[PDB]
RNA sequence: UUGACAUUGUGAAGAGACAUAGAGGGUGUAGAAUAAGUGGGAGCUUCGGCGCCAGUGAAAUACCACUACCUUUAUAGUUUCUUUACUUAUUCAACGGAGCUGGAAUUCAUUUUCCAAAGGUCCCAUUCGGGGCUGAUCCGUU
RNA sequence: GUUCUUUGUAAAGUGCCUUCGAAGAGUCGAGUUGUUUGGGAAUGCAGCUCUAAGUGGGUGGUAAAUUCCAUCUAAAGCUAA
RNA sequence: GUUUGACCUCAAAUCAGGUAGGAGUACCGCUGAACUUAAGCAUAUCAAUAAGCGGAGGAAAAGAAACCAACCGGGAUUGCCUUAGUAACGGCGAGUGAAGCGGCAAAAGCUCAUCUGGUACCUUCGGUGCCCGAGAGGG
């Protein structure tokens, strides 16, 4: 339920998640980076945690972020969807908090996570940014014309009883 | 066409919009040279003193020809002929009374002002009548004709509380034009009584004859 | 500032909407749950951190619920017994804050701990909700860290009853300077001069 | 709401810039809240009324949070 | 006892107004009538109309802004009040829809209501003994 | 007074260069109801209601334009004598 | 339609480890009288007294300025001194009653927004060995 003034909803069938989730484990796992030096080039950076993620977007280093849908309190994640669009940084929204923690190879859940610098996977990653705009290309008309609910069986029948009503009775 | 060039919401600065300056040169469509004019909404009151009346001297003319008739007595008639179209005696009031009114405006002496009084019924309606208020009587009559011909312009508050006068021709250059509006505003802004309330210059607008108007800050 | 500033911002607001939905739904949970609610997380991270909240052993965040209104005084029905100046049931108000009563209640239940801290976080109508930081003195984790170390010393015990807490200082009228102020050094300190 | 007009985003920016000028002016004799009303009320009342009504209520919401943070930042730099 | 405010949501309109855009008219002496009150002003268009001219007067009646007031429209509003409808926050007290088949009724028909542990299979066993499912029912605290 | 012994690194002074956040919201402030105070339109605190900005802000003993003066950054904390 | 292993939120148990409740005379935080005074009395006074309750320590409590200010300077906080029966309150009746400063006692400025537990090892306020859960910038 709720009333409500607009929050959050939308897109994650599992397929689109799953490709992004394997590409995040490979975002960490790709690691060399590498045993000599002082200066010494990367492959991988993965940073977890809501604070690290927000900073790296503002720094414009992040190639692609993930946010969990399942975040509660809601107001932790809230900044990033808008913020990253300003920056032109793509975001995916995974269904569960727990899932996001496992792929980033954390012990615990992750609210948000980032890939900052990928490794040799230019084409597939670009392919997922595009798939991510294919699911929510959107700009922001945010969104509840009020929703909340799903009606209840007795009210739903009342809806039907009211449609009959307009047709001959009222 | 003319409307698109102007922006109603925008309030421009004196140089950017013509007002008197560049853009309205484009605005004034007509075949003949139009005058550009200045308009104020003045917060001012019904009281006489709180009215705004005085005469500014435009640096650069209205560039219209104005034919004077001026009636004077003594060495002052002689003085008149130097910078005046039609020198008039105290006798001449009977001619203007009969029918002749071939003159734009009239200027008179203090001496003359007794004789003047007869003229007022005919003059007062067009507001041609001389008054200290619109500086048309002064014994330094010679200097003052020089000013009106140069193009000293007249300012009268309405009962409506708008104040208005023509500033120049649209055709005159932008640089020239800007100087005249400036003097005029400066002259307005001083005349302003203390007794008047908040923002003496409520609104400022200029237009051409035909065209749309743009507002100035 | 960095994450927190957004969260903190949302708090400023609260008729206002993204916070406002969260909280309206949280009101429902709040009415069901007890006077004592220990919680893992600050529904406040922004306010909590400045709060010196650091995640580290012995630290708890706890939510407390205190009634809203004026004061009611005993003994009704058998009304005193004094001149009209004395007289007051509803007329009088607590001098102490609702925040301060919430701290004393929390500390009372959790005898083991000492309150660092009080932050206010939902208004509904009948109830006022305060989320309290209580800090373990006794263990070595809190102790080994210098920033926290002060809480532990025996003088601080029962700081909330004593009025030493930030709110307690505030309700003395203490802040912090001169005229406003003078008899805030203590109440009893003027000592009937 | 959509359009106004004329101008758009530039007009939205004026409406918001004007509202700040009303709100500071509204602060500067204190209250604010009744004064937000009085400062608007002692003025023409059209464009101004609509901005004030929102400002009280909901009150853009997400967009304020957005704009303020950009301003904070760019006074940060 | 009684009204207001917080608690605090939904939207039907009846009635009141406030953006611009397009209309109309604008009740002081005389004046055919439309001189309300402002800048301006010698033309805008042509089969023309108004100034031109009538005629009076303080001032005359083209035309591009303007704008007090009577009134009324569009675009896409929004605003109070009701009431009056509606539930989702909320409070207090302490089942719903489908499925058979039965029976009543409509509609030519489509359509639309009213009502009311045994044995089977499987899995160990393949041996007694056991367990799972089925055993009229599928879906989603009052 | 005597005696043991690690690398260092980074901090810090002095001087050049731009620059600037860790700086705290139902708070600041308001009304209407209290009680307290020497506190008087001007003490402090409670309650109900409402409610900012973000280098902007607060103070300077009533309230309102300005430049600026003069001072200081709340809503956090500790602390010897 | 249906279950099983795993992720995190709430709950209950359990034993371990760690601490509190109570107390000592007064000192030391809130709620809160009256007779009494004004030759009555109702604001005021008694009095922010006594009491009651909560609770800490060897002192407690307060602290480095969103201070002071009425100038031009001071520069954390107590106390002492005196400011002063001044300002201010008040049937402006009775009464009530400061502060800034000046200078003393004594002085001090900082600090926020890998940790722990387990077992082993020792010279056991420690550290090593492992395992487990969680004021700022450039050269």
């Amino acid at each position: 339920a709720a009333e409500t003034f607009k929050l959050f909803n939308k897109y994650r069938p599992e397929t689109a998640a799953e490709k992004k989730e394997r590409l995040t484990k490979e975002a960490a796992a790709v690691a060399e980076g590498k045993s000599k030096q002082d200066a010494s080039p990367k492959p991988y950076a993965v940073k977890y945690g809501l604070n690290h993620v927000v900073a790296l977007i503002e720094n414009k280093k992040a190639k692609l972020v993930l946010i969990a849908n399942d975040v509660d309190p809601i107001e932790l994640v809230v900044f990033l969807p808008a913020l990253c669009k300003k920056m032109g940084v793509p975001y995916a929204i995974v269904k569960g908090k727990a899932r996001l923690g496992t792929l980033v190879n954390q012990k615990t859940s992750a609210v948000a996570a980032l890939t900052e610098v990928r490794a040799e996977d230019e084409a597939a990653l670009a392919k997922l940014v595009s798939t991510i705009d294919a699911n929510f290309a959107d700009k922001y008309d945010e969104v509840k014309k009020h929703w909340g609910g799903g009606i209840l069986g007795n009210k739903a029948q009342a809806k039907m009883d009211k449609r009959a009503k307009n047709s001959d009775s009222a | 066409m003319s409307k698109i060039t102007s922006s109603q919401v925008r309030e421009h600065v004196k140089e950017l919009l013509k007002y008197s300056n560049e853009t309205k040169k484009r605005n004034f469509l007509e075949t003949v040279e139009l005058q550009v004019g200045l308009k104020n909404y003045d917060p001012q009151r019904d009281k006489r003193f709180s009215g705004s009346l005085k005469l500014p001297n435009c640096p650069r003319p209205n560039m219209s020809i104005c034919i004077f008739g001026d009636a004077f007595d003594v060495d002052r008639a002689k003085s008149c002929g130097v910078d005046a179209m039609s020198v008039d005696d105290l006798k001449k009031l009977n001619k203007n009374k009969k029918l002749i009114k071939k003159l734009s405006k009239k200027y008179n002496a203090f001496i003359a002002s007794e004789v003047l009084i007869k003229q007022v019924p005919r003059l007062l309606g067009p507001q041609l009548s001389k008054a200290g208020k619109f500086p048309t009587p002064v014994s330094h009559n010679d200097d003052l004709y020089g000013k009106v011909t140069d193009v000293r312009s007249t300012i009268k508050f309405q009962l409506k509380k708008v104040l208005c006068l023509a500033v120049a021709v649209g055709n005159v250059e932008m640089e020239e034009d800007v100087l005249v509006n400036q003097i005029l505003m400066s002259v307005n802004f001083f005349v302003s009584l203390l007794k008047k309330n908040w923002q003496n210059v409520g609104s400022l607008v200029v237009k051409s004859s035909m065209g749309p108007a743009f507002r100035l800050y | 500032m960095g994450a927190y500033k957004y969260l903190e911002e949302l708090q400023r607001k609260k008729q206002s909407d993204v916070l406002r939905f969260l909280q309206r739904v949280r009101v429902w949970e709040y009415r069901q749950k007890n006077v004592i609610h220990r919680a893992a997380r600050p529904t406040r991270p922004d306010k909590a951190r400045r709060l010196g909240y650091k995640a580290k052993q012995g630290f708890v965040i706890y939510r407390v619920r205190v009634r809203r209104g004026n004061r009611k005084r005993p003994v009704p029905k058998g009304a005193t017994y004094g001149k009209p100046t004395n007289q007051g049931v509803n007329e009088l108000k607590y001098q102490r804050s609702l925040r301060a009563t919430a701290e004393e209640r929390v500390g009372r239940r959790a005898a083991n701990l000492r309150v660092l801290n009080s932050y206010w976080v939902n208004q509904d109508s009948t109830y006022k909700y305060f989320e309290v930081i209580l800090v373990d003195p006794q263990h070595k984790a809190i102790r080994r860290d210098a920033r926290y170390n002060w809480i532990c010393d025996p003088v601080h015990k029962h700081r909330e009853a004593r009025g030493l807490t930030a709110t307690g200082k505030k309700s003395r009228g203490i802040n912090k300077g001169h005229k406003f102020n003078n008899t805030k050094a203590g109440r009893r300190k003027t000592w009937k001069r | 709401p959509k359009i106004s007009y004329k101008k758009g985003a530039a007009s939205n920016r004026t409406k918001f810039v004007r509202s700040l000028v009303r709100e500071i002016a509204g602060l500067s004799p204190y209250e604010r809240r009744l004064i937000d009303l009085i400062r608007n009320s002692g003025e023409k009342r059209a464009r101004k009324v609509a901005k004030k009504r929102l400002g009280s209520f909901t009150r853009a919401k997400a967009k304020v949070e957005e704009m303020n943070n950009i301003i904070a930042a760019s006074r940060r730099h």
